[PDB]
């Protein structure tokens, strides 16, 4: 009995952590979207109707958001799906041409300066014989003056090519699970008071994650899921200023959002099969882009993270909230997408407070673009095409990405900043629940038993 | 009682070696997506098949539990039985003889083969 | 006699589990075209695996025939031997067991564990 | 000693029947490159799925070396066990039998599945 | 050498307008004609 | 020195070294590149 002899084991639960591609999953209400508009939610395999995630007792598991690759892997599939969609959209090569531009018929104070420039320019045929000069609508910062007329070019014109996508497509973020393969596990973290790094008491394995919707989005981030209980505050490492703050949301603050201008499309023949989608009149008033919140509410939330911050800069200390720096307009201002138009909305008012130790709304203006150049685009460019009518939509914000000062001096002063830049972030911001691991099922291990001769 | 696929994960390895049979169950069956659903799909196959070319290698086809003829040399754990069994996790238990297990699998390779070059010799004389 | 790959399709289910190892048999072996034919050689072998998982999650990895421990509930069929053997065929027996499959299966997985948990206990003894 | 994989190329087929384990091992696990892989990948358990597919449709799921039940007809070979065990190489010994193989391996076919017929009867009276 | 294998004393409910191969090669025809197109030469300026 | 088939002529005859022999080479000219714009993205790498 003494002697022990080794006996295999299959189908033993232990795992080692890993990388491997995963895929998608999304629902049956995805397809019947139909309008072949939707990315990639045809290839896309179905969610399951009855979900199971077996909660595993009595294991930890030491997490780490910050050094994950699902993150990675789903910033990349986003990248790639959206760029494969242009292929067959329009390129818009000849629209890149001297433009002769005015201001939109309007009477506003001099101060205000014209956003609207009708641009009239010679534009091709469906024959190669002939030339059309027609006009069209487009936004200041979509020009550059060309340089006793005023003349005008689109500013992808000197650092990248042109390509319009095709409306016959749309920009709504539906949600995406993502699946493992067979003998791929994922992990996910049920504390309620986690902040993304080092081992988690209760765990659960799951094949797919939850429907985590690709919203890109600057500053502050939207309809996300939020916390259960805390506005939990996490980054990588708090105490260097380099690193950013992701702040997540306990309660949805509603933001709504607009363009009140009823603007109007014509097609334009480049021909044969090419068509350029040219902004039309302005039916109606010429108004401004807005988003509002409400100033309560954003008061209320606004010091949830103080009471949460105080908990990593001490509790006798002023924490208030500044404008961004200085940068680009993809990071200077809230961006995002609102009925299949990019917006860039001023976020002074929000950050500009102060809070010591111890009923209307928030008008925030916005800008538009349709020539875009997201993902940090270098050689390729995207025409957003317009949306013909008036836009409006309404959304929850789900969290921030701040960014403390670095000048210090041991001051309890130090104040923070909205950031953006890298959109992993945002993955980053949902990811936080999940991990990829490897599974191992041949145990080998002594218990008193020989094998028969 | 189901616990669920892993959901013995902390359990005792006494425990943990009830159901086997859930692991290994979940374990198979479950165009820029379309790709990756195909090296995902090869992947599952492949890393299953590399398991059975093991327990196929050795005599344990059969499988889950299967005893052998290599003794359990006490310098890989030296731990006695009910404090592995009735004691520590899969998960523990795993690390501690990590450094050994391909060098064990060796033993048990050649071992099996020596069955058969020996069963074949029993046959023939019967 | 010889008759094909699913040849005994109308034949008696005791005349089809003769030719078994002919179905047994053509089962495995036999750029717009070439990924038809890439996710069509997957699928073949990813089908035939999942039947071998569970032929091995039960005690038959023999195969074809394979008797077992659990016992026939009447209320799956409750037919005679003969009326099924010597007159039913396996296309028409299939729709009537169709019901409980999946949890006769189970009743399969747990009961061979349950030989493997037991027979290590028989070899530990002796 | 350890020779290598196919080391025992022009050795005895003896001595070769003895390094079995090894060439079985090294028999599985080891965007223009990228397809090159793929249809490698699938190709090797394709290929590999199909011997473990004989073995299984005969009664050698073991494996490695197996007897069986069909007799040696002497116009496949007639020569001695001496002078091919302790003689011919399989290279050699393979380019022989290469003209009967697939009717050898239809033999087996029958005589396996006449094997769990009646095993079937055995334990059914028993 | 090509075999068929007749399958005796079983019948078959067929329906060809619900079947799928022909929707299926109908498009394995579309496909496979436009990927034929690509190399080939583009008249765009015989637009005139 | 390998050939398929070294009496037929037509075929050629591969002479692997025994030793290497080494030959160096170059452009003496310092020239010199300027980038012209297509335009957009285009971009068209001249010698000046
Ligand atoms: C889409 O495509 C459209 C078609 O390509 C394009 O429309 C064209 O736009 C250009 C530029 O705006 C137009 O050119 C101008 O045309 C003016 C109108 O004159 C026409 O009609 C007259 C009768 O009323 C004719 O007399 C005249 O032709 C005569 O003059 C010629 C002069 O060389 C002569 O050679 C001919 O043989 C003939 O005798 C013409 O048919 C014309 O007046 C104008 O000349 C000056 O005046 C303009 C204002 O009216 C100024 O804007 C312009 O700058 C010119 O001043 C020049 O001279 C000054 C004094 O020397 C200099 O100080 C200036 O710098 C300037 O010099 C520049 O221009 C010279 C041209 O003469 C050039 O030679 C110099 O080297 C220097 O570069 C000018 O010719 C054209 O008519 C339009 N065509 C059509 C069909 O509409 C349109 O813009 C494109 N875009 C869009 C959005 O639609
Ligand atoms: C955060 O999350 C929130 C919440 O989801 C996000 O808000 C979304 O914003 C979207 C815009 O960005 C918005 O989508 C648009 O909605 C427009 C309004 O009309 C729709 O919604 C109303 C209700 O609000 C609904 O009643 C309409 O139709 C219903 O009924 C018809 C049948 O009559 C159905 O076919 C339809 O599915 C819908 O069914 C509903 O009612 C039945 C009962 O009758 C229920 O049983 C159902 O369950 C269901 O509730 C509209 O659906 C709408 O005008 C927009 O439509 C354009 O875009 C879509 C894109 O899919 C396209 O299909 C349309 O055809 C159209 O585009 C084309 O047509 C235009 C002219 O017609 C043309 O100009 C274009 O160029 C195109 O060619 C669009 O659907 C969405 O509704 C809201 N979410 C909700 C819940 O309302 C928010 O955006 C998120 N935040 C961020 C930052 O993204
Ligand atoms: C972002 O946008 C969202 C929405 O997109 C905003 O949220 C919305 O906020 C508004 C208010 O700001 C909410 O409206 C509220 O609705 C209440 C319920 O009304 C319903 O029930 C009553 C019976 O109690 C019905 O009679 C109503 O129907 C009648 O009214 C509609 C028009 O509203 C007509 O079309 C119908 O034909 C009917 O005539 C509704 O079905 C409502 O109680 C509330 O206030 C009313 O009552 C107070 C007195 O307490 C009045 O002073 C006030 O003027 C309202 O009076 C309406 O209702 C009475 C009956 O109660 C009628 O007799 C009147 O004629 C009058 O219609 C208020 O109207 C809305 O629900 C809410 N939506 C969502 C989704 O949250 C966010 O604020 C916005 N956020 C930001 C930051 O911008
Ligand atoms: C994101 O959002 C932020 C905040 O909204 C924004 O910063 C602001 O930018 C604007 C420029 O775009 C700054 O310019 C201000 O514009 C207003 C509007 O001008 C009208 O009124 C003046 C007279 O007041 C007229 O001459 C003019 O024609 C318009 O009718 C001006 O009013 C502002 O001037 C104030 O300061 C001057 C200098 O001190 C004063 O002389 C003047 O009277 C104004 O009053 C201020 O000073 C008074 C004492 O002298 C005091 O009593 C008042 O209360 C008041 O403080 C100014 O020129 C504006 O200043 C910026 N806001 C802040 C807070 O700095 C960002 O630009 C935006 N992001 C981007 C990218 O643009
Ligand atoms: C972020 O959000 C904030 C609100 O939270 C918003 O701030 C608003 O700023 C404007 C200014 O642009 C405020 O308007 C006035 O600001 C002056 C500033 O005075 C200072 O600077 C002068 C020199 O220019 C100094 O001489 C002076 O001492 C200050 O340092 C204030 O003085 C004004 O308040 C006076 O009037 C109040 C009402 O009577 C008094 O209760 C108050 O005590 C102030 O009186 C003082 O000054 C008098 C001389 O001016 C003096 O005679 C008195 O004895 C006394 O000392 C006034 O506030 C506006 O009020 C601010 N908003 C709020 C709610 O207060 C930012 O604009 C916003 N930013 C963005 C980008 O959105
Ligand atoms: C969050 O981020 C902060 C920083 O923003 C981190 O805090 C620092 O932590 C380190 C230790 O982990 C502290 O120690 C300092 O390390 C420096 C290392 O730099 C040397 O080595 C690199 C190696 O490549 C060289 O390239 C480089 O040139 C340096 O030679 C030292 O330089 C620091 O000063 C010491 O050395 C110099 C001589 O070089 C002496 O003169 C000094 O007196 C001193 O002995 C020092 O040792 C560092 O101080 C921390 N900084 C702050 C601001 O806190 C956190 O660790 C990080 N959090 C996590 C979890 O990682
Ligand atoms: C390396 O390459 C050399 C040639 O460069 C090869 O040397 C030749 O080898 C062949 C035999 O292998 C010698 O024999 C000659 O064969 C010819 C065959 O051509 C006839 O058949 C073809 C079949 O398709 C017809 O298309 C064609 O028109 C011919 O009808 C004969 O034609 C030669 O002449 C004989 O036939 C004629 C009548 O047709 C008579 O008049 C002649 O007298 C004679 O009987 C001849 O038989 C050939 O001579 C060799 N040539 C040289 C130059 O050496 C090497 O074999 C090759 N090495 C290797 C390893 O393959
Ligand atoms: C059209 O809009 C332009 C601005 O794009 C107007 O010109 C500028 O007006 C602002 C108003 O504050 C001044 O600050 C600038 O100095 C003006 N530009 C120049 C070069 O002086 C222009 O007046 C508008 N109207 C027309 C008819 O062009
Ligand atoms: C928050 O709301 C209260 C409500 O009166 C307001 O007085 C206060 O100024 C707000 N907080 C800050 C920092 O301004
Ligand atoms: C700050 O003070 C409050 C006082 O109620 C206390 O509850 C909290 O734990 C303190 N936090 C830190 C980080 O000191
Ligand atoms: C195995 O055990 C023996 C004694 O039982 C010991 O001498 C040997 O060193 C052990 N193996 C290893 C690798 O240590
Ligand atoms: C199985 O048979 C027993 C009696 O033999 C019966 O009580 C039971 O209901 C049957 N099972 C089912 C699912 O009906
Ligand atoms: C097999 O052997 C028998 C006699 O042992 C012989 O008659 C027969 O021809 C052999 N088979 C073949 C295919 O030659």
């Amino acid at each position: 009995a003494e002697n022990l002899w080794v006996t295999v084991y299959y189908g033993v639960p232990v795992w080692k952590d890993a990388e491997t591609t995963l895929f998608c999953a999304s629902d049956a209400k995805a397809y019947e979207t139909e309008k072949h508009n939707v990315w990639a939610t045809h290839a896309c395999v179905p969610t399951d109707p009855n979900p199971q995630e077996i909660h595993l007792e009595n294991v930890t598991e030491e997490f780490n958001m910050w050094k994950n690759n699902m993150v990675e892997q789903m910033h990349t599939d986003i990248i790639s799906l959206w760029d494969q969609s242009l292929k067959p959209c329009v390129k818009l090569t000849p629209l890149c041409v001297t433009l002769q531009c005015t201001n939109v018929t309007n009477n506003i104070t001099d101060d205000m300066r014209g956003e609207l420039k009708n641009c009239s320019f010679n534009m091709t045929t469906e024959l190669r014989d002939k030339k059309q000069k027609v006009y069209s609508l487009f936004y200041r910062l979509d020009v550059v003056q060309i340089n006793s007329n005023k003349e005008y070019r689109l500013i992808n014109c000197n650092t990248s090519a042109i390509t319009q996508a095709c409306p016959k497509v749309s920009f709504e973020p539906i949600p995406i699970h993502y699946c493992a393969p067979a003998g791929f596990a994922i992990l996910k973290c049920k504390d309620k008071k986690f902040n993304g790094t080092g081992p988690c008491p209760s765990v659960s394995t799951v094949q797919c994650t939850h429907g985590i919707k690709p919203v890109v989005s600057t500053q502050l981030l939207l309809n996300g899921s939020l916390a259960e209980e805390e506005v939990m505050i996490r980054s990588e490492n708090i105490t260097n200023n380099a690193k950013n703050i992701l702040v997540q949301f306990n309660t949805p603050v509603q933001i709504n959002c607009t363009r009140p201008n009823n603007n109007t499309r014509k097609s334009i023949r480049i021909g044969p099969g090419q068509a350029f989608y040219a902004t039309g009149d302005i039916i109606g008033d010429i108004r401004q882009a807005h988003c509002n919140v409400s100033k309560a509410t954003w008061n209320e939330t606004l010091g949830k993270v103080v009471k949460q911050l105080r908990k990593h800069f001490g509790n006798n200390t002023i924490i208030r909230f500044a404008n961004s720096s200085g940068g680009d307009l993809e990071v200077t201002t809230h961006s995002f997408n609102c009925g299949g138009e990019f917006f860039y909305c001023n976020t002074s008012g929000l950050f500009n407070s102060t809070w010591i130790s111890n009923n209307d709304s928030i008008t925030l203006p916005c800008r538009i673009k349709q020539i875009i150049n997201m993902w940090q685009r270098i050689g390729q460019a995207m025409y957003a095409p317009p949306i013909q009518g008036v836009i409006r939509c309404v959304s929850n914000i789900t969290g921030l990405i701040l960014t403390r000062d670095g000048g210090s001096t041991n001051s309890t002063t130090e104040t923070f900043r909205p950031g953006g830049g890298d959109m992993r972030d945002n993955w980053r911001s949902e990811l936080y629940k999940y991990k990829v691991v490897k599974i191992e099922p041949l145990g080998v291990a002594p218990t008193r038993c020989k094998r028969r001769v | 009682v189901f616990l669920g696929f892993l959901g013995a994960a902390g359990s005792t390895m006494g425990a943990a070696s009830m159901t086997l049979t859930v692991q290994a169950r979940n374990l198979l069956s479950g165009t820029v997506w379309g790709i990756k659903q195909l090296q995902a799909r090869v992947l599952a196959v492949e890393r299953y098949l590399r398991d059975q070319q093991l327990l196929g290698i050795w005599g344990c086809s059969g499988k889950l539990i299967c005893c052998t003829n290599v003794p359990w040399n006490s310098s890989w754990s030296n731990r006695n039985l009910s404090e592995i069994w009735d004691n520590m996790t899969w998960l523990q238990w795993d690390k501690e003889i990590s450094n050994y297990t391909q060098i064990i699998y060796g033993l048990l390779e050649e071992s099996q083969n020596q069955q058969e070059k020996n069963e074949q010799d029993l046959l023939a004389l019967d």
